[PDB]
């Protein structure tokens, strides 16, 4: 159909929504749009960067000498991030320089100004330089969440890290310094890493990072065990106290169809519900609910398969699952032979396909969620390039109520869901290297 | 901790080139984290920054310079050097070696003494100072800086006073050393003032006795 | 090319004080910053490095912070060992550019000199040359004043001065007094004589000698 619809020059990975102007993170660019029609206003060049042996990430190297390049390489946005505490604004973090941080401050009465104050988030570490705190973001994959705190702001990264010796961490909590000119990690507790020896043999992917009911919840896809093929769906969980990580435990996240099972978490959300799922799931209309779209593995492999399911958790429920002592502690921080010991749950936390096995024909890579009315409506991406619009609800399936290729392109994880006055608003869904505006109701 | 230590001419001619060299101790030369640089201190004024070399091999130089600094590395004897050519009275400063880690500097040599003069090199003549109850030495009509003084070998420390040089009217230094003692120990005690100048390749041991 | 400009340039506090340096740069540095301690007729020392991070042998009563153009450093209970010239470094572009530089005194009891004096060697006078020490010993302030008297008549550009840096410990200083004759001038006169002039002294005391 005629949506409002932008097209970028290079593939979008991130977006954010500020103050009435939409911010796309793509490869060598942050684009600024319009709310009203993704009219283009103003844009960022970030790459390509050249990476040399002599220049160190946030120094102005231009004033060095006649400087032989080494490499040049594109600059995949791999995190983008809105500060409104320390100041009005928008901090990007790079896959070139180290993944280091740069940080657009926006000047009171000019949103759209991305250009005009550029900070750079780095700070000579002397004494030991093997361990950066403002190395934040790993090329390979990254997911970035950002709390306030007691007046500080921490950011907690899960980096997905194959061996490249040099010093990224694998889920880690950093503290922004409140000068604002760098990171800091304040224990030897505040990071967890994969050993050494399993950094390649055991990868894990980042999928979707959230905070609720006074805690940290990362969701991540790894081998089901060291030793194993099987891929797995994992919700770690760990305390935000002491200004460290505590009380880690990671365990298996299941999507079973009735047993076929859809073992590879795709997307997921964090959102309320409405009246008519709340009564139907035993939650209430103020609870948090993580919706997440799963997929059916390949065989000895994480690549989904073109099965989809969807079903949902209320985090309460997640939580007193969670508060239920069986266990083994955390089998690749240590060796395989709320208040100190790393943990890794052995039964699988398991849910009901909340479709019924309506998409086990089709691979879903997106998910959103808005309520209308009693009812609770979930906007469903699909690597074909398919959009549609389902109502939600445990008690009968349904036909989706809007269908419709979008692109061919699959659709991306990445979504904004806002709400105009009236309860009606719409969706930013990203297709590659274009993002088109979607209502809500129709 | 690895150590440095600068070495190389105290008297270079105007229109000469100067050589130093920075000699590494405790730790390679060769490394990936750590690297070398120049900086030079005018004589009562501050730092200024001659050049680095990283590790790549490249070399970056002061703008002020860049025409005839030259700046290199030799694997084998764990040594870096500076040479500085068309070499004038401004370039009289102290030239301290330094390792650098991300562009900032952690550690540091002594330092050496570089005076452009057209002036030849003279050795000190040592004087007693003789005899609480001060005594010391007088050093006298010497060039260029520096000489340094020690009191029987470095085992007397306590109330030795080693005054700054002045620069005479002769253009030669002359530089005193004293140090307070009981007036009881003039008797019991002998006390060796040990000058060393290395431009001239001068030691000397005086003896300081009462009347 | 990035000016470093640094204030005070002097600074004097009693020991217990909290001293307090601020650089300011003509640019952005953000964080490539450092400040240096130098002792006089030694190596500069690291202190602070990225503008706030103290360095690993350094003691807690040093500090500084800042980031852009302004930056302080801040040594919280001042002590007689922190005599010393500081200094800011900037490394967030080339050339890297060092500040003016701060020299920290410390304050203290007025003490007065210890004075000696001592006749030319004969050693010397062989040489045909007389030089005459007048040595003012462990004493504050540092502004102090000899006057050189032979056969009681005043001495103008004969002699010449020099004063030590700052003690690490008793924070006092010393001076010695260099008056140079030919020998055949300082066989001509008997008395030979240093008159100092002190905040510490009653009255200018004299110290004198006879000639044999």
């Amino acid at each position: 159909y005629q949506l409002p619809n932008f097209t970028a020059e290079t593939p979008i990975q991130n977006v954010i929504l500020h103050e009435h102007h939409i911010f796309l993170g793509a490869t060598n660019y942050i684009y600024v749009l319009n709310e009203e029609d993704l009219q283009k206003v103003a844009e960022y060049k970030t790459g390509p960067v050249l990476e040399h042996p002599d220049c160190f990430p946030c120094q102005d190297c231009s004033s060095k000498a006649n400087l032989s390049g080494g490499v040049w390489k594109d600059n995949i946005n791999m995190a983008l991030v809105v500060d409104t505490y320390y100041d009005d604004q928008l901090i990007s973090c790079g896959s070139v320089n180290r993944g280091t941080c740069q940080r657009h401050v926006f000047p009171h009465n000019h949103t759209a100004d991305i250009q005009s104050e550029v900070h750079c988030i780095f700070s000579p570490q002397i004494e030991e330089p093997s361990q950066c705190p403002d190395c934040v973001v790993s090329a390979l994959g990254a997911k970035v969440l950002s709390s306030v705190k007691d007046r500080f702001i921490n950011f907690f990264v899960g980096n997905t890290i194959n061996s490249s010796y040099f010093p990224l961490h694998s889920i880690s909590v950093r503290r922004l310094k409140e000068t604002k000119d760098g990171f800091m990690f304040l224990t030897d507790q505040s990071y967890i890493d994969v050993l050494p020896e399993f950094r390649d043999s055991y990868p894990i992917k980042y999928v979707h990072a959230f905070e609720s009911n006074n805690f940290i919840y990362f969701l991540t896809v790894q081998r089901e065990t060291l030793d194993a093929q099987t891929f797995h769906t994992r919700i770690i969980r760990f305390c935000s106290i002491n200004s460290g990580l505590h009380s880690y435990m990671e365990m298996p996240l299941e999507c079973i169809l009735t047993k076929e099972v859809f073992n590879i978490l795709q997307a997921a959300y964090v959102s309320k519900p409405g009246a008519q799922l709340a009564r139907q799931i035993g939650a209430s209309l103020n609870d948090d609910i993580l919706f997440g779209v799963f997929a059916q593995s390949k065989p000895d492999s994480a690549e989904p398969m073109d099965r989809s399911a969807m079903c949902a958790f209320p985090i309460k429920y997640v939580n007193d699952f969670f508060n239920k002592i069986n266990v083994r502690c955390l089998q690749h921080f240590y060796g395989p032979n709320c208040e100190e010991y790393r943990t890794e749950f052995t039964t699988a936390l398991q849910r009901v396909d909340l479709f019924m096995g309506q998409f086990s024909e089709v691979l879903l890579t997106s998910i959103s969620t808005f309520i209308k009315g009693d009812l609770t409506i979930a906007n469903l991406g699909t690597s074909e390039g398919r959009f549609m619009q389902v109502v939600v609800s445990r008690s009968g399936p349904s036909t989706p109520h809007v269908n419709f290729l979008l692109d061919s392109h699959p659709v991306s994880p990445e979504v904004i869901v806002e709400h105009t006055l009236n309860q009606n608003g719409y969706t930013l869904v990203i297709t590659g290297k274009k993002i088109t505006k979607i209502p809500l109701n129709g | 901790q690895l150590q440095l230590q600068e070495s190389g001419p105290g008297l270079v001619k105007p229109s000469e080139t100067l050589s130093l060299t920075c000699t590494v101790s405790g730790g390679s030369i060769s490394s990936s984290v750590y690297y070398w640089s120049w900086i030079r201190q005018p004589p009562g004024k501050g730092l200024e920054w001659i050049g680095v070399i990283y590790p790549s091999g490249n070399t970056y130089y002061s703008p002020s310079l860049k025409s005839r600094v030259t700046i290199s590395v030799d694997t084998s004897k764990n040594q870096f050097s500076l040479k500085l050519s068309s070499v004038t009275a401004a370039d009289t400063a102290v030239y301290y070696c330094a390792r650098t880690i991300y562009d900032l500097f952690d550690i540091w040599g002594q330092g050496t003494m570089v005076t452009v003069s057209s002036a030849s090199t003279k050795g000190p003549s040592v004087f007693p100072l003789a005899p609480t109850a001060a005594l010391g030495c007088l050093v006298k009509d010497y060039f260029p800086e520096p000489v340094t003084v020690s009191w029987n070998s470095g085992a007397l420390t306590s109330g030795v006073h080693t005054f700054p040089a002045v620069l005479q009217s002769s253009g030669l230094y002359s530089l005193s050393s004293v140090v307070t003692v009981p007036s009881s120990s003039l008797g019991t005690q002998t006390y060796i003032c040990n000058v060393n100048h290395k431009p001239s390749n001068t030691k000397v041991d005086k003896k300081v006795e009462p009347k | 090319d990035i000016q470093m400009t640094q204030s005070p340039s002097s600074v004097s506090a009693s020991v217990g004080d909290r001293v307090t340096i601020t650089c300011r740069a003509s640019q952005g540095i953000s964080s490539w910053l450092a400040w240096y301690q130098q002792k006089p007729g030694k190596a500069p020392k690291l202190l602070i490095y990225a503008a706030s991070s103290l360095q690993s042998g350094v003691p807690s009563r040093f500090s500084g912070s800042g980031s852009g153009t302004d930056f302080t450093l801040t040594i919280s209970s001042l002590q007689p060992e922190d005599f010393a010239t500081y200094y800011c470094l900037q490394a967030n572009s080339f050339p890297p550019t060092f500040g003016g530089g701060t020299k920290v005194e410390i304050k203290r009891t007025v003490a007065a000199p210890s004075v000696f004096i001592f006749p030319p060697s004969d050693e010397q006078l062989k040489s045909g040359t007389a030089s005459v020490v007048c040595l003012l010993n462990n004493f504050y302030p540092r502004e102090a004043k000899v006057q050189w008297k032979v056969d009681n008549a005043l001495q103008s550009g004969n002699s010449q001065e020099s004063v030590t840096e700052q003690d690490s410990k008793d924070s006092t200083y010393s001076l010695s007094s260099t008056l140079t004759l030919s020998k055949a001038d300082y066989e001509k006169h008997k008395v030979y004589a240093c008159e100092v002039t002190h905040q510490g002294l009653s009255s200018p005391v004299t110290k004198s000698f006879n000639r044999g």
